[PDB]
RNA sequence: GAUGAUUCAUAAUAACUUUUCGAAUCGCAUGGCCUUGUGCUGGCGAUGGUUCAUUCAAAUUUCUGCCCUAUCAACUUUCGAUGGUAGGAUAGUGGCCUACCAUGGUUUCAACGGGUAACGGGGAAUAAGGGUUCGAUUCCGGAGAGGGAGCCUGAGAAACGGCUACCACAUCCAAGGAAGGCAGCAGGCGCGCAAAUUACCCAAUCCUAAUUCAGGGAGGUAGUGACAAUAAAUAACGAUACAGGGCCCAUUCGGGUCUUGUAAUUGGAAUGAGUACAAUGUAAAUACCUUAACGAGGAACAAUUGGAGGGCAAGUCUGGUG
RNA sequence: UAUCUGGUUGAUCCUGCCAGUAGUCAUAUGCUUGUCUCAAAGAUUAAGCCAUGCAUGUCUAAGUAUAAGCAAUUUAUACAGUGAAACUGCGAAUGGCUCAUUAAAUCAGUUAUCGUUUAUUUGAUAGUUCCUUUACUACAUGGUAUAACUGUGGUAAUUCU
């Protein structure tokens, strides 16, 4: 860690998605990159407002090094930021958990699976199941 | 379907292939500037013929014409701010009296080697292209980079490099491992 | 074929959105509404490409279901609602107030206005005829039907309207030195004082308009909206108020604040 | 980059009215060469199929759509899924995996049916055709980009999939087990993997009741098969094999095995088989892949079909998807009158064991069979005398075990050489079979299938006083069968003596069929023997004592099972006709 | 009252109707005033609904403009061809159709026929100026869903991931019967001189729906990809041996400074191609950008493709054939 | 970026063609191939034929819920949370693909509807119906079904019923 000062600059406050959104200049000489959650810590001991109600994305970083430039998000509270910030960003800053699904296809085999039939499918169902003796 | 992207391409192969002068005259502008192929040549009289096709267009118009006073004070400032065309010669004619000497003087190579940094043509084009090179405080490894003549004061050598310090580079640290190895 | 489109590819969509060319095949369709769809600004454009309060259109929802904005006065929390000329944009979170109008370049301006301004809205009336039980109408150019009005009101002529109400507050006639809009074609947002009008009977009534700069051209009566007499006009004009710099002189004075 | 070849179809050529424009067409006509021979007067267009280089020319000059090119099999040296070493067994394609749904695998034994199945199961790793330097799961991974095979097999590093494969060798199995000893329920208790009460009651299914108390290597290949199966069920796997179930199964419980396999689909697992009787696939599979090529040589996998037309392209034998033909389209008193063990008494009841004409002798799984065939050969007394030694038997074992370091040919001089007299004798057999192939072969490291066939042959040599072939429909497949069916069906006219086949199946025991010992009773309880009954009559009685019905199709005969209730088999019932031809 | 203009908007009268519509609907909030009954009264919505206007559209329509061909000079007209009058049908205008009537309508200024390896346009390539050739294909319009024809539903379809029949293919079958339409995305056969993965995802762009939430092979992402297009490595620098100018010298063939290039002469520096912690990237990855650790120097990390009589750069060669 | 050159003769000057020369969001093919960005891609022949899978569905505080579904109560013995099915309502006429047909046809620019249909959106807009009009009655609110469901089944088989 080299002395990342962090800048942020273009400021609007947005009352509107409740937050402050802002470009994050930081300069790293000496330092292939800052990750994502150092710079949240840093940044939200400039805003003051919590950890968790801060976000950064965007981050590409110069040709040559010692710079990379990206986009900031400060929250008025955590609720708020739970409530607006999308979940993949919420999952990978580890405040919504990746729920388990089964893969694209595999939903669209077994929705045209249920198109076949009519009704909750309980009548056929027992019809296999006494059909077994037959 | 999304909307194209647009490319052009930037040279021109030369009519007649095989002639002895021209050949030979690329042959010294290749030599005296460092440069790897007649595609580098044909870049540039391309731009040239460009920029006079532009100046051939805005002449036959008449003068206080106000196309010609827009466009013409845009090309004689874009090509005075880059330092192909000088500070006196201002006036759309001698835009046309310009020839490739003028934009190869301006490239980062022989920029490079006009400062001192270098010692060689060829010892800037490496010097650039391995990275030890910064016009503002930024590296560029582009040869053909055409500085805009107030980045001249600001060529010099990258900080994150040897020869502008702070770490010497591969085979200089394993000499002195090999060293310390002998040492203990 | 078929039956109504509704799609919209981006290089098909109106210029003075300013959508860049590649993130995306397709742009905002406009949803029918008060304005046609050439001449409109979708509020998903107009929150996220000319205010930046929102970077995508999922938080563009975001902002209009909880009743953020509301355009002329109504709530309208629609997509690609049409919000077209003269309309009011209500922020009440920042308490903002927009009016839409042309900057002399030809597209929407970012017009902030006042609260009290926020409470009206000019019309061009489009047509005065009697509908049911006679009673007569006038029809604005954004579609608002207003029944009973004033005699005197014929077309082409303005209309202050209440927002509040749908009621008329008082009306700009239609004659020489009257200070004009213009909304469509080449001289599209543009601001000066009419001449006089060419009777052309057949179609296509012309007229003749001078600003400030005492530069004259003319237009045809579709694309001009009376705004008020010659020194005070009825709204706030923007930023240039309507004054067509020649690329000149734009450098010229771009090179004095630079 | 496979051969063309061009067909001619017998509609549509009218070579009176054809002006021969195909004959004058060719190229290879032109060189001199006779590949199309017609002339005004004849019936048909003939194409030579070694003389045609598969232009195409000749499809393009004909008046009539008559010529068609086809494709044929050939070495593709692309696309390779694995060679197991230098000069040996090159497998192209994979098949892929169908998740809710069963998958078969259709082909001649030798292909790479279960090379496939091991491929998928993990078990062995493909090389991509690299013997020498295996690449590792990065690389065979990257190979499989573009494809589902590709998420399948990273799922499989993850231990994201289970995957179980039920071994097609049966006799391997008692070999190995968990402790020096163990009867047949405890090893399923540890690895029951399953509450007995909640899912389907397997072992009620599949016929186990009895076998749970016996040690595992008393069991016949016949019981065995139904322990094999139990084994692989009771696992929760994500991926279930099954390499040759119907094997050593009668048709009742080949029915239940269709039914046992199906009840573990799920929307998650995945279920693939090979399977070679082709009655059961019906019931047994949603979609069926043939693999086809030389066997032992290569083996290409192809896309999936449906069942119906799966089964319909195999018996016709070209494939539509891709355009090639892969060319297999299918077309004396002995009074003995007990044996008991105490436990399961196989009454005997008396025979006019016939002269000279060939008896299946057909049963049940726990019927005991075996039991009249090891006492046919002496051994296996009554307790109370009553035993003829009079017969001389040349039998083979149903549980063949190999013992000896024998090359074939070698084996060919130590028992089977005789006097190898060139015509109707044993020369004349061999040539059918493909045992000029596999003399070279180690016994010991030959095939479990062609160890069935070599069993077969070696059987056959001694004439001695009868002959009982035990059993030969194991390890063979479809097309195997249709051929040893006849060289035994040529031989024994030849010889004035007889066999009492030992069949689990049905459609070879009905070809192989003049008289019938019938072998009504309870299984794996006492049963009662009967007489050698005729043809009509003797089938009819052991279908009347299972309620399956088989119907002749009217375009191929090929015998098709009856659904339990419906129209036919009601029909065939109450006519009490249970199958034709008879 | 309007329009350039109306038998227009609108109003009135007399009837008509087989009689259209004129709320038996849903959610939150739950007040106000009383002779106190479960009294009267009342907010913000949601859905529906007649008519007008508006918007998204549609259907017709005016003017002008299309490649080659006269080895196409006359074409249309009982079966509508050109017009007239009435009707019918249509959402409406009209030979759109019918009944009666008249004999018209097009054409050397190229009608009508034939051909097109012809969807039209924005546009592309190449051009001093003028032109010539192309446009299946990122946008706009049209048409089609194997070929034809017919129709249901609906605001909108003569709909094909709707139905009906015929014609042509073609699947299953227990022979009774049943089900079909990739010029969607992948993929296969065939054809050929000729063109990619039966992968991941709704994160973005937007669309649909009762709807912020669900869905989307639309669309994006990676794979393949020398179709074109941009930038741009394959070496740079010394020290010493080898082939050179006046001059310090005014010391005849002596150092040669001041350079220019060869070297079976030696030195360190420099760096990416590559590999790889990590972070960034991303829906998750891969890659780019950044970066520890490793990664150079002559048999290593080794650039080809065509040529050397002329046109047209480059042999006053050496073997082979004859 | 307004350029030519080789070949008819014993030599010459011409006519004149052939040959070279440069380019191609023109294709194909051969040889060769390190890096970054960007990118077309079954048009031509066959609008030839298709195994397999997917590509059109949809829920709000706000149409209908006694799932014999899941939850926890404590407002609420009529319901009231979440939520399958099914009915109802919308959507499936947009998008995507291709270029066979088509030569005053399509199309382009320019007009017209005073010659018409228009779901939706947006703005307006409906004291008149006790149809024989003193009750012939329900307007503090009228009648049937029918699905899903439950149960009994047929067919080899279908998104059959
Ligand atoms: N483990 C092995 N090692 C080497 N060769 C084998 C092996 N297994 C099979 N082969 C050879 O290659 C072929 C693979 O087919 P196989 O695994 O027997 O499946 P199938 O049952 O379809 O023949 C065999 O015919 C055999 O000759
Ligand atoms: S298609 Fe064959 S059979 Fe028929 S006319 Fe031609 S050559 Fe003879
Ligand atoms: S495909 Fe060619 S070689 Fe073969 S028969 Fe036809 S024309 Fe002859
Ligand atoms: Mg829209
Ligand atoms: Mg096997
Ligand atoms: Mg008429
Ligand atoms: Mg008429
Ligand atoms: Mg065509
Ligand atoms: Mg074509
Ligand atoms: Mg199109
Ligand atoms: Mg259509
Ligand atoms: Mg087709
Ligand atoms: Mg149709
Ligand atoms: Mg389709
Ligand atoms: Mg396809
Ligand atoms: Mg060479
Ligand atoms: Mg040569
Ligand atoms: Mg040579
Ligand atoms: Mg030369
Ligand atoms: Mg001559
Ligand atoms: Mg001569
Ligand atoms: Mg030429
Ligand atoms: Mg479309
Ligand atoms: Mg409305």
């Amino acid at each position: 860690s080299d002395a990342v000062t962090i800048r942020t600059r273009k400021v609007i406050s947005n009352p509107l998605l409740a937050r402050k959104q802002f470009v994050v200049d930081v300069l790293h000489p000496n330092r292939a990159n800052v990750s994502k959650d150092e710079l949240r810590e840093k940044l939200a001991e400039v805003y003051k407002a919590e950890k968790d109600a801060v976000s950064v994305f965007g981050f590409r970083t110069q040709f040559g090094g010692g710079k990379s430039v990206g986009f900031g998000l400060v929250y008025n509270s955590v609720a708020e930021a739970k409530k607006f910030e999308p979940t993949y960003r919420l999952v990978r800053y580890g405040l919504a958990e990746k729920v388990e699904k089964a893969s694209r296809q595999q939903r669209k085999q077994k929705k045209n699976r249920d198109k076949k039939i009519f009704g909750t499918g309980k009548r056929l169902a027992k019809k296999v199941a006494r059909r077994n003796a037959d | 379907p999304r909307a194209p992207r647009t490319y052009s391409k930037t040279y021109s192969t030369p009519k007649r292939p095989y002639e002895s002068s021209r050949l030979d005259a690329e042959l010294k502008l290749a030599g005296e500037f460092g440069l790897k192929n007649k595609k580098e040549i044909y870049r540039i009289s391309f731009q040239l013929s460009k920029i006079r096709r532009a100046a051939r267009d805005l002449l036959t118009r008449d003068e206080k014409d106000p196309k010609r006073l827009f466009e013409g004070n845009a090309l004689i400032r874009r090509l005075v701010r880059v330092g192909v065309l000088s500070e006196d010669k201002k006036k759309l004619d001698y835009v046309l009296a310009l020839k490739v000497e003028d934009f190869l003087e301006r490239r980062l190579q022989t920029q490079v080697y006009k400062l001192g940094l270098a010692k060689s043509v060829h010892h800037a084009r490496v010097l650039i292209t391995q990275r030890h090179i910064a016009v503002g405080k930024q590296i560029v490894n582009i040869p053909s980079f055409m500085v805009r003549l107030d980045s001249e004061k600001h060529i010099d050598f990258a900080p994150t490099s040897p020869f502008g310090g702070a770490r010497p580079g591969r085979v200089a640290r394993r000499n002195a491992a090999r060293k310390a190895e002998a040492s203990g | 074929a078929r039956g109504p489109k509704k799609h919209l590819k981006r290089l098909a969509a109106p210029h003075h959105w300013l959508l860049d060319k590649l993130s995306g095949c397709y742009a905002p369709r406009p949803s029918a509404g008060p304005h046609k769809l050439r001449e409109s600004l979708p509020l998903i454009v107009f929150l996220r490409n000319r205010l930046k309060y929102a970077l995508n259109g999922r938080e563009v929802k975001a902002i209009l279901m909880q009743r953020h904005v509301k355009v002329d006065g109504k709530v309208r929390t629609d997509t690609t609602y049409p919000a077209g000329f003269m309309d009011v944009i209500t922020l009440d979170a920042t308490n903002e107030n927009f009016r839409l109008v042309y900057d002399v370049k030809g597209r929407f301006a970012v017009h902030r206005i006042t609260d009290e301004e926020a409470s009206y809205k000019l019309g061009k009336v489009k047509k005065v005829q009697l509908g049911k039980k006679g009673v007569p109408y006038v029809v604005t150019h954004d579609g608002r039907t207003i029944r009973y009005p004033d005699p005197n009101i014929k077309v082409n002529d303005t209309v202050k309207i209440d927002l509040a109400s749908g009621k008329i507050t008082d009306f700009i006639k239609f004659d020489a030195g009257k200070l004009v809009y213009v909304t469509g074609g080449r001289n599209l947002g543009r601001i000066g004082t009419i001449v006089h009008k060419e009777r052309h009977d057949g179609g296509f009534d012309l007229v003749h308009i001078k600003d400030s700069l005492d530069n004259t051209f003319v237009t045809r009566l579709n694309n001009v909206f009376v705004i008020g007499e010659q020194g005070k006009p009825y709204i706030s004009l923007p930023k240039g108020k309507g004054i067509k710099l020649s690329i000149a002189e734009e450098r010229d004075r771009r090179r004095a604040q630079q | 980059k496979n051969s063309r070849i061009a067909i001619v179809s017998a509609d549509k050529c009218k070579p009176k009215k054809c002006r021969q424009e195909c004959k004058r067409s060719c190229p290879v006509v032109k060189t001199g060469k006779l590949c199309i021979e017609v002339t005004p007067t004849s019936k048909i267009a003939f194409i030579s199929e070694i003389l045609c280089i598969g232009c195409g020319i000749c499809v393009k000059k004909c008046p009539f759509d008559a010529i068609q090119i086809i494709n044929l099999p050939t070495n593709l040296e692309a696309h390779v899924t694995h060679r197991y070493s230098a000069n040996s067994f090159k497998l192209h394609r994979l098949p892929t995996p169908r998740p809710g749904q069963v998958l078969g695998l259709v082909g001649t034994n030798g292909i790479g049916k279960s090379t496939a199945l091991k491929i998928l199961a993990g078990k062995q790793k493909p090389n991509l055709g690299r013997f020498d330097d295996p690449p590792e799961w990065q690389e065979i991974i990257k190979y499989f980009r573009g494809s589902e095979l590709q998420n399948y097999f990273t799922k499989m590093l993850e231990d994201d999939i289970k995957a179980i494969i039920k071994p097609q060798y049966v006799d391997n199995i008692p070999r190995a087990i968990k402790g020096p000893v163990q009867k047949v329920g405890e090893l399923l208790k540890l690895r029951m993997e399953k509450s007995p009460e909640d899912v389907k009651r397997y072992i009620k299914i599949l016929q186990l009741e009895n076998v749970l108390k016996r040690d595992i290597e008393k069991l016949s290949g016949g019981e065995l098969q139904r322990f094999a199966i139990g084994m692989s069920c009771v696992q929760e796997a994500d991926v279930y094999m099954f390499d040759e179930p119907s094997s050593y199964l009668d048709v009742k419980q080949r029915l239940n095995a269709a039914q046992i396999i199906r009840s573990l689909l799920a929307p998650t697992k995945y279920v693939i088989c090979v399977e070679h009787d082709l009655s059961v696939l019906d019931y047994l599979s949603d979609f069926v892949c043939i693999i086809y090529g030389v066997p032992s040589v290569y083996g290409v996998v192809t896309l999936p079909a449906s069942v119906r037309e799966g089964i319909n392209i195999f018996l016709d034998g070209h494939i539509p998807a891709e355009n090639l033909r892969f060319r297999t389209e299918a077309l004396f008193s002995y009074p003995s009158l007990k044996k008991t063990q105490g436990d399961f008494v196989l009454n005997v009841e008396e025979g006019e064991f016939s002269d000279s004409e060939i008896l299946v002798m057909m049963g049940e799984n726990g019927t005991g069979k075996t039991t009249l065939i090891k006492l046919l050969a002496g051994a296996l007394k009554p307790d109370e005398g009553q035993d003829i030694p009079k017969l001389n038997v040349s039998m083979k074992p149903q549980k063949i075990a190999p013992k000896f370091p024998g090359t074939v040919r070698q084996l060919f001089f130590k028992k089977i050489r005789g006097q190898f007299l060139n015509p109707q004798f044993q020369t004349d057999v061999v040539k059918p079979l493909r045992i000029d192939d596999i003399i070279d072969q180690e016994v010991q490291h030959l095939s479990g299938g062609e160890l069935q066939r070599v069993a077969i042959v070696l059987a056959l040599g001694i004439p001695a006083d009868i002959y009982l072939i035990d059993e030969p429909s194991a390890y063979l497949d479809s097309e195997q069968r249709i051929i040893c069916s006849k060289v035994i069906r040529r031989f024994i006219l030849h010889n004035k003596k007889t066999a009492f086949i030992v069949e689990h199946d049905f459609i070879m025991a009905t070809y192989l069929a003049d008289k019938v010992i019938v072998f009504e009773g309870i299984p794996s309880k006492n049963a009662h023997a009967r007489a050698p009954e005729s043809l009509l009559t003797g089938c009819n009685r052991f279908l009347k004592n299972l309620n399956v019905t088989f119907r002749r199709d009217p375009n191929s005969f090929r015998p098709r099972i009856n659904k339990l209730d419906s129209q036919m088999d009601k029909e065939q019932k109450s006519s009490g006709n249970y199958f034709f031809l008879d």
